[PDB]
């Protein structure tokens, strides 16, 4: 048993017909203090996966450097490390969530919430989610943190159910996923400006974009906003 | 720990150290046992090689492992009391647990396991 | 619950959600949770229900009496004012927190007012275990110089964003509009599920079904 | 403090038929008061004609889950491909369970299927093992609105003959697949009005001599 | 040590078509222990009608309390009270304990004599007006009741099929829950004829 | 819940009830207080269920085990004592069983043994465990006799039973009804306490304040 | 206190209440009289916490004998007992509630029936054919239920009052001394002394 | 929260952002924490916003009428009696104020009452959550008798820090200036203030 | 458990222990013999905590009954009472402790003489005339005080007892539901069948 | 405590105060904070003095076992090691520390561990109960590549500051200058830094 330190807010991702979005900022809060603001908290592993976590930093370091071992270990004595036995999106998974609910078992938890974004071999879209207890879920759009009760229902307007996957390309979900992280900005106190962001398509593979910001805020109404009730 | 296995087979299907323990035996001074229609006797030889005995005090060779069950024996001496404390004790374990004493023939089936189980268990004789 | 306050050019629009649990479980699909202070002042509120009700009703009360002896329409900055002193004097033991939204002589107001007796100014406002997915729409949409068709729209979709993504949210659309210079008009049900459940059986049970031990009539009348 | 344990909600639903058997459960997974997904199966085929959920904590009633599939791969292997029995499999489950007595699977298991006379079964689980075998048996979040209709509309409970007046019981009649399914949707759709946990969408696995068939049927998403 | 379960009990009121339809069980409890298996939940005040459950001491008191004020009511303003209006008596009562209150669950049922409307509401046991269409339940299978009426119910039932409902409702319910049961009383309800029956039920 | 066990001329009576109750609600009617160590040997369920069904059945295998070692019938003392030592072995840990060991031997008759998580080993003519258990012991004690037969020990236990289910909140649902003979128990069948207890009251006369 | 009892049968009630005083660790008293007569036919016992039980029972005598005075008549036992119950249901809201279980037995002249009630330190009354307070009924109610009839005798209710006193004194593990037994009917109030 | 009070050579400048948060949420990202207790006499409010609203409200309510009775009250006298009311209200309330105003007798003034409802008058004053991180800055930076340009960059710069490290502060930057020529709102928007 | 006494008189020690068991609420038995014969000259009482007593007990009993085989001897009860004390010690700083109070009564054949030993949980061992544990030498010990006397005979020791016992069933608060009366003397131990 | 270290053109430079408080007692007004744990390898110590100093002695125990088998190691490997001790023990240590290290591959590189065990490579670090004071200075005044004499000056102003409003720091500054052309210690006196 512990208690979060430094810690990272908010992942937000949702599927789209060739694929998945992933998104987190890039602050490492201390308590109230903004303390650290180059942390990237999406971690690409291979050409085929984005993990992203929320919750304690420390314990976030260590997951990125169980799946850097991971690939390492995947290709030690495989000579389709780079081919047919190269590591799914699946498989990161299952690995990170047996980690977590045995961590949760032991009464030592990793103090994380985690989303697997990526695609599969034959295509399909993989997303899911698992956190510190170990639970895990999948759904079209997935949030950890405030992003679950403000970006969740933003990126169910545009994909609500499964039928909505095909119809929904990657310029609209990116925008939805855009709009979503100046959503937070707005209303999350944990949250920065400054943010990445990763596609994984399967046509065109992983673009990770790094230094994104949120941008068209709208602020200008605040100028005639006077007092709390009676003053003018 | 000393694992060395002292009992093993031999080509022709022998364990020549279960076979010379037997050969203790044959030292050892004679025991009879005779059961009548309502009683056992248990006999045994004591050498006279041994005189200037204190025979108070000297282990006698019948012991009794429960009130109503006793037990003599022919070979090592020494080996013997190994064997009649754990009869001892299991018999007093049989009590404690079964709130019955043991059977004669539980009692001989414990004390015949104990042998065995030293015939083929590493680093003992 | 969910609850929204959306200011337009010329008026104020209020709208909510109609679930009301105990617990977990629903004991009305339809509560009419917009209420009146005066007939073109309205409020709606989360927290303990009972406080809600009956701060909102006190205060009514009073406004009521005030606007007769001043000989002039209510104000909201007085009801404001009345609610949010009578709150803090019990420190947040009433447990009231409501959107206040009206029209009078003097404007178009929309305020928040929290248990402990702080008030907020906005132009767009959300409340209950809804609020967020409510202010996730609000401010996905809101703009300056809304119409009154917008305005409606944009606090109805915040209610819907609400009742789908919060479970204690759920069922219909209620919404009142306070313009400027009108009535203030108040559109119970404004949106409906459209659709209707139908059981793949009808329980009703064969008359003589319960067993009975007594009969008698009871006496009413006088 | 770190808290272990969570609930996920859900309701789970099984009936035994005579020749059949039937296990549904609702498809939304949820914390407090969001939903984490509308569709997450909470109902397996778990090989041998054995269908099994375990409701609660999910993290627990996945690992549950996973832990007895495995003990069916297994019983194969040791057995000779021996067909792992409804009650040998209810036994197993007993032992799975009670290996955590002290730090529990927060779980209430149900597991359906046929007995070796080819009769509808369900047995019922607590968290730490005990169980018994059931004809009808709610699970969840919503057990305590199903359980008691099931026990009116299955059983015939506080039903008699009209004319006898109490004294002679509605005879206890076997149920089809069909009758049984309407309960069932029934039981949920109900349940999905009053409870707030409940609903998005409902997947009921039916066991028969044939094999396991899935039925899926929408809910209400708000 | 939970006062609202302390003795247990359960009302139920439905509404059907021109008609009303209020039950409860008859159990009186000290926790495990059952004490008494006469003790009635519902009473009325001319035509308006009044379950209780929760506490006892307050069930007993709150009933001494409204036969107080309706009786009063009547002498001053030379009439019986209309349920609209003692709902709103019972919310202003309730609420006027706020922070030391009745620990009660009331449910009130009636037809408006002028209107003919039928009518019920509940209460939580601060006041809070529950003003539902179908139906009102209350007590420490509460849960259970909801379950059932909410199966069970359909609008615009006939006297005779509303009373197999209510009463299956009831029965069902109570048969779930420890603290419930012991028998049960079931209130037709029409505009000039209320009609009263037990019914007959396991006594565990 | 409410069980109970005595002694007789003709061997052992065993009834209980049928009730599972969390907190106010009713989980169950149709649960199996009395655990089948074996055909010769029964116990009771009180406390935990799991507890109780877990080792009771473990028991069994015990017991089972020292029949083939031993070549004989093991004694009620033997299996009562192999189960209270396993008990007292998790003292501490928060097992949670009341029960009670009957069984009929040649050695010893008709024995019962009341068993207790916390170490507890009885032996006694009557016990009544669980929350009704007060209820039961007024209608065991006021009729009890060992020259009770077997039909007449049967209806007491059964009467017994009624009487905590109908005043006992957590105790009810059905009566099941047990004969321990020295060829081994006998089943009694399942009663309904519904239906059990308007019979009764009719038959009887009893149940004068309840109206039917 | 410990253990209170009644039992109304055709023409009487029966109140049964122990004598034991125990103060922790010692038994003070074996001859402690744990009722008051409120009126020549209502008698009540009383169980509870110490200095409580006394001081609200002579209370309650007082007021009623107040009234007795001031009308010239004697209070129904039915109104007796509400006014009893009144005054806990207003004392369990007070500052520092009377801790005190009532049994109150009396016979009614103008009905010609004898009436048991029931009332609980909360202000919850009962009336019943047979009741006590606390365990007592855990162990008698059984009993009770299995022999009383409404048309027994009081010489049966006091054989069955026997038997609930014996099954008390064989399963409760504290010594309450005995019980000390009055009759209510409608000569008035008396003690049987041989019990 | 981060606020702020700056006299200077014409009078005084009281600057706040606008963010008000329950935990982690940001109930409101444009509250207005400069209140007006009179024509020249402002407040920058810090704790309990219900705690410093009823106590700004009452403030008011006492320098009207002293206005109605006595004339124009004096930054000393405003001072004072928020101070009477957080002093003697110490175990009920949860409130941090600044407390400004312009004389032209006395010019500009500003007091600080912390928590007790002690009082301190001093040139300028910091408050809320975010002035832990502006101690430093401010010491460093702060002159007397700057000019206005001077005193609103210094105000900006400052409240720019406390914004960037807390993250109970935030939204756009507001200010009140009282000079003789009268009272002049400012407002400073993310986009500006976040590139210095 | 609750009451154990024990007093050492000219030619034997007497052991007077109550015959109840309570679980709680009800009282399950009112015949138990709270004790064990170590060896033929040497018995032992015990009272404490429920399970931990007989198997404290049964696990003294069968260690004597093993050395007694063993040596074809019978350890004297000073060297039992010994024994007795260091397991008692031993569990005080155990994970779980034996929560038992003892008195060991027992007959020395090469002293002739009658001892009597007392021992608490903690193991804290005295050698005593008469003895007891719990709260039962609270009021036993003021007429043992008063009426021991070192050249008592046995029928003095248990008319000395019954006063006791008496003294016990009129001011405890509980009914231990009489005692069970053994006697260790030379001739080993007997058990007093009316008493 | 205040500590901070600084990367510049030549190399790097820690800084630190020299208070050490029991409570409101200062123990040590002396203390060194600047530890030692290779030839250029030094580290600022914040948090339980004991724990720091016990893993800053196994931490130069492993880097004077990895120097006779691998030779000089790097800044990041002795960051590693020290995250490695905090990180799987962080149930049992208080301790907040900044590793700062000369290479000549690498040159000036900081290192900061803070509560939890994480790492963060930084151009420069603050660090102690003082440092929450001047977050908005040292943003506001740091520049990459400054000379030696301007980071000296930075780390003192700062440092200064940090004493100024901290009561738990304060003493000396002591600071250590690593470069190319070696190990250089520094020492300032409260007559000179706080007139600044
Ligand atoms: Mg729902
Ligand atoms: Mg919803
Ligand atoms: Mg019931
Ligand atoms: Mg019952
Ligand atoms: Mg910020």
């Amino acid at each position: 048993t512990q208690q979060p330190i430094v810690t990272g807010t908010s992942v937000i991702s949702m599927k789209y017909d060739n694929g998945v979005i992933i998104a987190a900022d890039n602050l490492g809060s201390y308590g109230s203090l903004l303390r650290f603001n180059g942390v990237e908290r999406l971690i690409p592993v291979g050409d085929n996966t984005v993990v992203g976590i929320s919750g304690d930093i420390s314990d976030m370091q260590h997951i990125e450097r169980l799946l850097k071992d991971l690939v390492t270990e995947n290709a030690y004595d495989n000579p389709l490390a780079d081919a047919e036995e190269a590591l799914e999106p699946s498989y990161i998974f299952e690995y990170l969530a047996t980690v977590m609910y045995q961590r949760r078992s032991k009464m030592n938890p990793l103090w994380n919430a985690i989303i697997v974004a990526g695609v599969q071999s034959n295509g399909d879209q993989f997303l899911r989610y698992v956190n510190l207890l170990g639970v895990t879920y999948s759904s079209p759009t997935l949030a950890t943190g405030f992003g679950a009760h403000m970006a969740n229902p933003l990126l169910r307007k545009v994909v609500d159910r499964e039928s909505d996957i095909p119809k929904t390309t990657v310029q609209v979900a990116e925008e939805a996923i855009v709009n979503a992280m100046r959503v937070l900005y707005y209303r999350d106190a944990r949250s920065s400006r400054n943010f990445s962001l990763a596609i994984i398509d399967k046509n065109t593979g992983l673009t990770f974009k790094k230094n994104l910001q949120v941008e068209n805020m709208k602020w200008d109404f605040a100028k005639d906003i006077k007092g709390y009730g009676t003053q003018k | 720990g000393y694992d060395r296995a002292l009992s093993i087979f031999s080509p022709d299907g022998h364990i020549f150290q279960v076979e010379y323990a037997l050969e203790a035996v044959k030292r050892g001074t004679c025991a009879v046992g005779v059961k009548g229609k309502n009683c056992v006797v248990l006999g045994c030889e004591r050498r006279s090689t041994l005189k200037l005995q204190d025979t108070r005090i000297t282990p006698s060779k019948v012991s009794k492992i429960d009130s109503h069950v006793v037990l003599s024996f022919s070979g090592l001496n020494a080996d013997s009391r190994i064997l009649i404390e754990k009869a001892r004790v299991e018999a007093q374990s049989h009590r404690l647990t079964l709130e019955d004493p043991v059977t004669v023939e539980y009692l001989t089936r414990y004390v015949a396991g104990v042998q065995q189980r030293y015939t083929q268990s590493g680093g003992v004789r | 619950t969910t609850i929204v306050g959306v200011k337009f050019n010329n008026g104020v629009v209020i709208a909510a959600d109609t679930r009301s649990t105990q617990g977990p479980i629903v004991a009305d699909k339809n509560c009419a949770k917009l209420h009146r202070i005066s007939p073109k002042i309205w409020c709606a509120g989360a927290g303990t229900a009972a406080d809600t009700e009956a701060v909102t009703q006190l205060i009514g009360s009073n406004i009521e009496l005030h606007s007769l002896y001043t000989s002039r329409e209510p104000r909201v900055v007085s009801a404001l004012q009345m609610l949010k002193q009578h709150l803090f004097k019990y420190q947040g033991h009433i447990g009231a927190y409501l959107i206040v939204a009206g029209v009078d002589p003097t404007g178009s107001h929309l305020f928040s007012i929290h248990a402990h007796g702080s008030t907020d100014v906005g132009y767009y406002l959300s409340l209950g275990s809804g609020s967020l997915a409510a202010m996730a729409v609000l401010e996905s949409h809101w703009k300056q110089d809304l119409t009154k068709e917008e305005a409606i729209k944009l606090a109805s979709d915040a209610i819907q964003a609400g009742i789908w993504n919060d479970l204690g949210s759920a069922s219909n659309v209620d919404v009142c509009v306070m313009e400027i210079g009108k009535d203030a008009e108040y559109l119970r049900n404004y949106l409906t599920p459209n659709v209707r459940e139908e059981k793949q059986k009808s329980y009703k049970f064969p008359r003589g079904t319960t067993a009975v031990l007594k009969e008698s009539i009871v006496n009413i009348c006088d | 403090q770190f808290n272990p344990y969570g609930d996920n909600g859900g309701t789970i639903l099984g009936i035994a038929g005579e020749d059949f058997a039937v296990l549904a459960g609702d498809t939304r997974n949820i914390t407090d008061y969001s939903i984490n997904s509308r569709y997450e199966p909470k109902v397996f085929d778990c090989g041998d004609n054995i269908v099994m959920s375990a409701n609660g904590f999910a993290a627990d009633g996945d690992a549950l889950v996973k832990r007895f599939k495995n003990s069916v791969k297994w019983y194969h292997f040791d057995h000779n491909d021996k067909k792992l029995s409804i009650n040998s499999a209810a036994r197993n489950i007993q032992h799975l369970l009670y290996g955590k007595r002290f730090f529990p699977y927060y779980v209430h298991t149900i597991i359906a299927g046929l007995d070796e006379d080819g009769k509808g079964a369900v047995y019922s689980f607590d968290p730490v093992g005990s169980y018994e075998r059931e004809q009808c048996r709610a699970g969840g979040a919503a057990a305590s609105l199903i359980m008691p209709f099931l026990d009116n509309q299955v059983n015939f409970k506080n039903q008699y003959e009209p004319g006898t007046n109490g004294k002679v019981k509605k005879p206890l009649k076997y149920l089809s697949v069909e009758e049984v399914i309407k309960l069932v949707r029934d039981s949920f759709t109900s349940a999905t009005e009053r409870h707030i946990q409940v609903g998005d969408g409902l997947e009921i696995l039916i066991v028969t001599k044939d094999g396991v068939r899935k039925e899926f049927y929408e809910l209400k998403r708000d | 040590s939970d006062p609202s379960s302390i003795n247990g009990g359960i009302v139920v009121a439905m509404t059907g078509k021109d008609c009303v339809a209020i039950a409860c069980d008859l159990r009186l409890g000290s926790q495990s222990l059952g004490v008494s298996n006469k003790f009635e939940k519902i009473f009325h005040y001319g035509h308006v009608f009044l379950g209780i459950t929760g506490l006892a001491t307050d069930v007993t008191t709150l009933n001494e309390m409204f036969r107080y004020k309706t009786n009063l009511y009547k002498l001053k303003e030379e009439r019986a009270i209309e349920p609209e209006t003692f709902t709103q008596l019972v919310s202003s009562s309730l609420y006027e304990r706020r922070f030391g209150p009745y620990f009660v669950g009331p449910v009130v049922a009636g037809i408006n004599s002028k209107s003919g409307k039928p009518f019920i509401a509940g209460f939580d046991l601060i006041g809070c007006i529950d003003e539902a269409k179908d139906f009102i339940v209350s007590g420490t299978a509460s849960d259970q009741l909801f379950g059932m009426c909410e199966s069970l119910y359909e609008p615009n039932l006939e006297p005779e099929d509303l009373f197999e409902t209510i009463s299956q409702a009831l029965l069902n319910a109570a048969d779930r829950d420890a603290l419930s049961g012991w028998g049960a009383v079931v209130y037709i309800i029409k505009k000039d004829e209320v009609v009263k029956r037990y019914l007959k039920m396991r006594q565990d | 819940t409410t069980t109970l066990a005595f002694r007789f001329q003709g061997g052992i009576i065993v009834a209980v009830d049928s009730r599972a109750t969390a907190g106010n609600w009713v989980a169950s009617q149709t649960v199996k207080k009395v655990i089948e160590i074996n055909p010769f040997l029964l116990g009771t369920m009180a406390g935990g269920a799991a507890d109780c069904q877990f080792w009771e059945t473990w028991l069994g295998s015990q017991c089972r085990l020292h029949e083939l070692r031993e070549k004989e019938r093991i004694s009620v003392a033997a299996a009562s004592k192999i189960l209270s030592n396993l008990v007292y072995q998790y003292k501490g840990a928060g097992l949670s069983m009341g029960t009670m060991i009957c069984g009929y031997t040649r050695k010893e008759g008709p024995t019962i043994y009341y068993v207790d998580s916390d170490g507890t080993r009885l032996k006694g003519d009557i016990f009544c465990v669980g929350s009704g258990q007060t209820f039961a012991y007024g209608v065991l004690d006021s009729n009890y006799k060992w020259d009770l037969s077997v039909e007449d020990a049967l209806y007491l236990g059964k009467r017994s039973i009624l009487a905590a289910a109908h005043r006992d909140a957590y105790s009810g649902g059905s009566v099941n009804l047990y004969h321990v003979t020295e060829d081994g128990w006998i089943y009694h069948g399942n009663h309904d306490v519904g239906e059990l207890f308007w019979k009764v009251k009719e038959e009887e006369g009893s149940f004068n304040n309840v109206i039917g | 206190m410990d253990i209170i009892l009644g039992i109304r049968v055709q023409d009487s009630v029966i109140l049964a209440s122990s004598k034991a005083v125990t103060r922790g660790i010692s038994v003070l008293k074996d001859s402690d009289d744990k009722t008051r007569q409120l009126s020549p036919h209502t008698l009540m016992s009383f169980a509870g916490e110490a200095g409580d039980t006394v001081q609200f029972a002579e209370y309650i005598q007082a007021n009623i004998q107040l009234y007795s005075i001031r009308e010239d008549y004697e209070l129904s036992p039915q109104a007796v007992s509400s006014f009893v119950r009144q005054e806990l249901a207003k004392s369990i809201r007070s500052r520092r509630p009377y801790q005190v279980n009532v049994l109150i037995g009396g016979y009614d002249k103008k009905k010609n029936k004898p009436e048991l009630y029931q009332i609980d330190y909360l202000g919850t009354k009962v009336e019943l054919p047979y009741g006590a307070h606390g365990y007592s009924g855990f162990y008698t109610f059984s009993l009770l239920d299995h022999h009383y009839r409404p048309d027994m005798t009081t010489e049966e209710g006091l054989d069955l009052l026997k038997l609930c006193v014996q099954e008390l004194e064989k399963r409760m593990p504290m010594d309450f001394k005995g019980v000390i037994v009055k009759i209510v009917d409608k000569d008035g109030i008396r003690q049987v002394d041989d019990f | 929260t981060s606020i702020m009070a700056v006299t200077f050579k014409d009078g005084v400048i009281l600057g706040a952002d606008s963010r008000t948060t329950t935990g982690a949420y940001i109930a409101n990202r444009v509250t207005d924490k400069l209140t007006r207790v009179h024509d020249k006499i402002w407040c920058c409010r810090s704790g309990s916003a219900a705690d410093t609203q009823a106590i700004a409200d009452i403030v008011q309510y006492h320098l009207e009428l002293y206005t109605s009775q006595y004339g124009t009250p004096s930054t000393e006298t405003a001072a004072s009696v928020f101070k009477e009311l957080c002093y003697e209200n110490k175990d009920n309330l949860t409130a941090g104020i600044i407390v400004a105003g312009y004389d032209d007798k006395n010019k500009g003034e500003v007091y600080t009452i912390p928590l007790g409802g002690s009082v301190h008058k001093l040139p300028y004053a910091i408050a809320g959550s975010g002035s832990t991180f502006i101690y430093g800055y401010c010491d460093k930076n702060f002159r007397e008798n700057m000019s206005k340009e001077e005193t609103v960059d210094f105000i900006k710069h400052s409240l720019s820090q406390a914004i960037k490290w807390d993250g109970s502060s935030g939204g756009v930057i507001r200010m009140v200036v009282l000079t003789a020529a009268g009272v002049e709102r400012l407002i400073f928007y993310p986009d500006e203030y976040e590139q210095l």
